RNA sequence: GCUGACGACCAUAGCACGAUGGCACCACCUGAUCCCUUCCCGAACUCAGAAGUGAAACAUCGUCGCGCCAAUGGUAGUGUGGUUUCGACCAUGUGAGAGUAGGUCAUCGUCAGCU
RNA sequence: CGAAAGCUAUUUAGGUAGCGCCUCGGACGAAUACCAUUGGGGGUAGAGCACUGUUUCGGCACCGAUGCAAACUCCGAAUACCGAUGAGUAAUAUCCGGGAGACACACGGCGGGUGCUAACGUCCGUCGUGGAGAGGGAAACAACCCAGACCGCCAGCUAAGGCCCCAAAUUCCUAGUUAAGUGGGAAACGAGGUGGGAAGGCAUAGACAGCUAGGAGGUUGGCUUAGAAGCAGCCAUCCUUUAAAGAAAGCGUAAUAGCUCACUAGUCGAGUCGGCCUGCGCGGAAGAUGUAACGG
RNA sequence: CCUCCUAAAGAGUAACGGAGGAGUACGAAGGUGCGCUCAGAACGGUCGGAAAUCGUUCAUAGAGUAUAAAGGCAAAAGCG
RNA sequence: CGCUCAACGGAUAAAAGGUACUCUGGGGAUAACAGGCUGAUACCGCCCAAGAGUUCAUAUCGACGGCGGUGUUUGGCACC
């Protein structure tokens, strides 16, 4: 469950999602490379199932990156409860998302047994991937 | 040091700057002083006097004598150039011994500021 | 020189700029042709109206 | 290590002239340095990826033939779109 | 949760308020602001809150000056 | 040719490294009687002076090590009209930031002095 | 001729008053609007870590890579706003006075806060429409699109939208795509639908599939385990006979055993195999009066 | 009533929207003239340390500005 | 000079409650029932497969996660 240990502000606004990925959109860290086609916010929870599923497919064989972070808070309001009042409290943190976004990357290990692992990240998370080999330019 | 003398003299130079009006600006070494009028805009020189003058540089410079001297010749000088009215500068100096003396020369020869 | 300009689609609905922009130009409703000296301000009026309007 | 390349017009040059260029299938590119001025010129874009496909082709002298002239260089810099990953724009250097 | 913090003042209404080029008369405030976010050059007073207003007729002028790299308003007699 | 004062400009003018400069000028430097200084101290400031030195500082020269400046092209955004799957796209006008090639060890004004 | 549902104040919130908006009379006359050129300041969109934070990795708080932010900014537009000059067009702008009405607004875009980037939800800014506006289109449908009705004509041209019949106009022409009535509701995902595009692997030294034969020994590789023999799990994945055969890609056994596969040789004879991108299609796809998700 | 954001780079702009302060103080904490430059880090030094004061080297403000925040502040608006 | 006239443009120098015993003038400008919009929540279904199932993911069940349908619970709005 990933979460900043402190934050100057509690509550933060919506905001707008939109534009492509210019930054991030290239490996570094890792030779094996998972990326967002689609734009949409990535929960800690998802980012800790894709985590789970990816760590023990490689089994302590391969080095995993996560270049995703929920730093963002998101408010949500209880139930029987009437509109105005004062904002919500953050009930869970979310990524910002854009397409190309790097998510999952992995080094040291076999292509084909990355692929799969990849494969069970993408089918647990909301977006749709496409595996991208790294590239020096 | 320089640095300083500067950084206290730029208060003055700075509210001379702001009146407009012209500026006798003294500059004095342990062996010369010197006197020069700068115009309201401050790049022009009109009238200067130092005692690297022929008149008093084979002399005691370097003196109190020598600083009343450097006032009367550049008082004469402004007089002969059509100055009336100045700021004086003491240019971070101390108002007092080579420069007070040099103040006074050219305020009792014809400049009144 | 002088240029033909008329006015295609209706200016009722367009912003107050373009609305004053048709009026500069001299064009009061559809399908009507008037006469103007050629000059970079005139031009530029076209220019603003120009999905609205055509030159001859 | 050599290329085909077609001259870029000014007509061909800006956003909307590079989005009908990459839609007529033609990556832009611009040389420079050397000593002379930059010359814009359009790569086919799958011969262009063809040569990216090969490693060396990003540390070796390339050869660029403009329809006549001819230009030794280096590739610079490669833009690709952040999400397709197709390239979008080519920087090469010219060699001395 | 409460978290109570339905407050906020009034609009001051600073800013510039006569741009470069214009003509302007002795008195005309030019700058409103708070702190020197512009300074007084030849021609143009410094009041106590900051303001910066015309000593003299002429035409405001806008620029860059100095060491600090200051943005400066004054009053050219043109 | 060089030095000093006052300015223009405020890093392509800076920092850093190395070299040259003492006939003028500048700076150190000698002394604290006198003017004037220290919440103590001649450090600074101030006065009276040239025995000594360009050591430090200062000025000039050289470089690309840093800093700074910086294209062309492309991309992002964007006013207007239209379309839209609401992400965007088309026509037109505009056009960054970052990065790259590259540039830089400033350019001038008035006065005075030695040569 | 012609609004407003706005600001401010209010024992005020569905009232009232000042201002903004309408009308009439007078004064004035370009001082007003548009467009071209041009002088200005900005900290928004975007972008970025140089400050305030926050995040990942590696090296050793600091360095190098790597992301994020309404109350962060080393940067930074397009617009908009304040001015100057100059044409043309225009029932302009400003001031004084008489008379009001209005201070419940709504929807559709765009920039947002709130909400669940839910609501024909709520609050602002801004543009269009209705309000106060007919007409044609969207089947019916204030707010969407085209367009602003002085009256009359059994005249013509067009806008949006359309041209097989209801129903006015093409069963019009060219080139292609779909086989789902998709068109004419619905996603993650799945598939051997179909068309196209840029490249690849193999191939008459016989490519893919099919069929026949083999597919082995050290050896039950070592560890672990009750068992662990290619096939629970961990660490190797070496050698030999070879034409080839994996310390094994599956089924199977408590473990064996057993059946396959990869791979090789033989038969056959000509094209064949697997990835990527793009267009249109398929499943995923269940509700209550009656077809009922093209108006028919 | 004041500061920041919302606020869409002139001004203005709402929500029972997101965050904090005010209902004072000073005859000096005002005026003028003059003079001065902070926070930190490291090194050395009796008690004496992580940190007291003293000395040295860097240090455009990483300090201070009576007070909340924004802007500003070297001619300091900061300190005598 | 005297107001925490702080409801801060300050109604009087001077002021709290009950009503189911009640009553009048209005409102669907505004709530409870129902209908309407929405679908957070709820119900159902599907995707992945860590596992449980003596062995064995998918006979049966489906952790961490993801995507839809219904209007069908608890809700939101206040359109009749």
């Amino acid at each position: 469950m990933l979460q900043p240990k402190r934050t100057k502000f509690r509550k933060m606004h919506k905001g707008r999602n939109t534009g492509l990925a210019h930054r991030g959109s290239t490996v570094a860290f890792g030779q094996f490379g998972l990326k967002s086609l689609t734009r949409g916010r990535m929960t800690a929870r998802q980012i800790e199932a894709a985590r789970r599923t990816i760590t023990r497919k490689i089994k302590r064989g391969g080095k995993i990156w996560i270049r995703v972070f929920p730093d963002k808070p998101i408010s949500n309001k209880p139930l029987e409860v009437r509109m105005g009042k004062g904002k919500g409290p953050v009930e869970y943190w979310v990524c910002e998302i854009k397409p190309g976004k790097m998510l999952y990357e992995l080094e040291g290990i076999s292509e084909e047994l990355a692929r799969e692992a990849l494969t069970l990240a993408a089918a647990k998370l909301p977006f749709k991937t496409t595996i991208v080999k790294r590239t020096i330019m | 040091k320089k640095a300083a003398r500067l950084r206290r003299a730029k208060k003055t130079r700075a509210h001379i700057r702001f009146l407009g009006v012209y500026r006798l600006t003294v500059n004095r070494t342990p062996k010369h002083i010197y006197a020069q009028i700068i115009s309201p805009n401050g790049g022009e020189v009109i009238a200067q006097a130092s005692t690297l003058d022929g008149s008093l540089r084979s002399g005691a410079t370097g003196n109190a004598d020598a600083a009343t001297s450097v006032g009367q010749l550049i008082a004469e000088r402004a007089k002969a150039a059509g100055i009336t009215k100045v700021a004086f500068d003491r240019s971070g100096f101390k108002y007092h011994g080579r420069v007070k003396a040099l103040a006074e020369a050219a305020r009792e020869n014809g400049l009144e500021f | 020189k002088t240029m033909k300009v008329t006015q295609l689609k209706s200016g009722a609905h367009r912003l107050k700029s373009h609305k004053a922009s048709l009026k500069g130009l001299g064009l009061r409703r559809i399908n009507h042709s008037v006469v103007v000296e050629d000059t970079p301000s005139t031009r530029g009026m076209v220019n603003r109206v120009n999905y609205l309007v055509k030159v001859e | 290590f050599a290329l085909n390349a077609v001259d870029r017009s000014a007509e061909l040059q800006g956003k909307g002239a590079s989005r009908r260029l990459r839609k007529q299938n033609l990556v832009p590119a611009i040389i420079y340095g050397g000593n002379e001025e930059p010359a814009s010129i359009s790569i086919k874009i799958n011969e262009l990826v063809k040569a990216l496909e090969f490693e060396a082709f990003f540390s070796h002298i390339l050869t660029i033939t403009v329809d006549g002239v001819e230009e030794q260089a280096v590739i610079k810099a490669l833009q690709r779109h952040p999400a397709k990953g197709f390239p979008m724009h080519a920087d090469f250097q010219r060699i001395v | 949760g409460s978290s109570r913090n339905g407050r906020d003042s009034n609009p001051k209404m600073l800013g510039v308020k006569i741009f470069g080029g214009q003509a302007i008369v002795a008195g005309n405030i030019i700058v409103r602001q708070r702190g020197t976010e512009f300074h007084a050059g030849a021609g143009v007073g410094m009041g106590r809150d900051h303001t910066l207003f015309a000593l003299n007729d002429g035409v405001v002028k806008f620029a860059t000056k100095g060491k600090f790299n200051r943005r400066y308003v004054m009053v050219e007699e043109a």
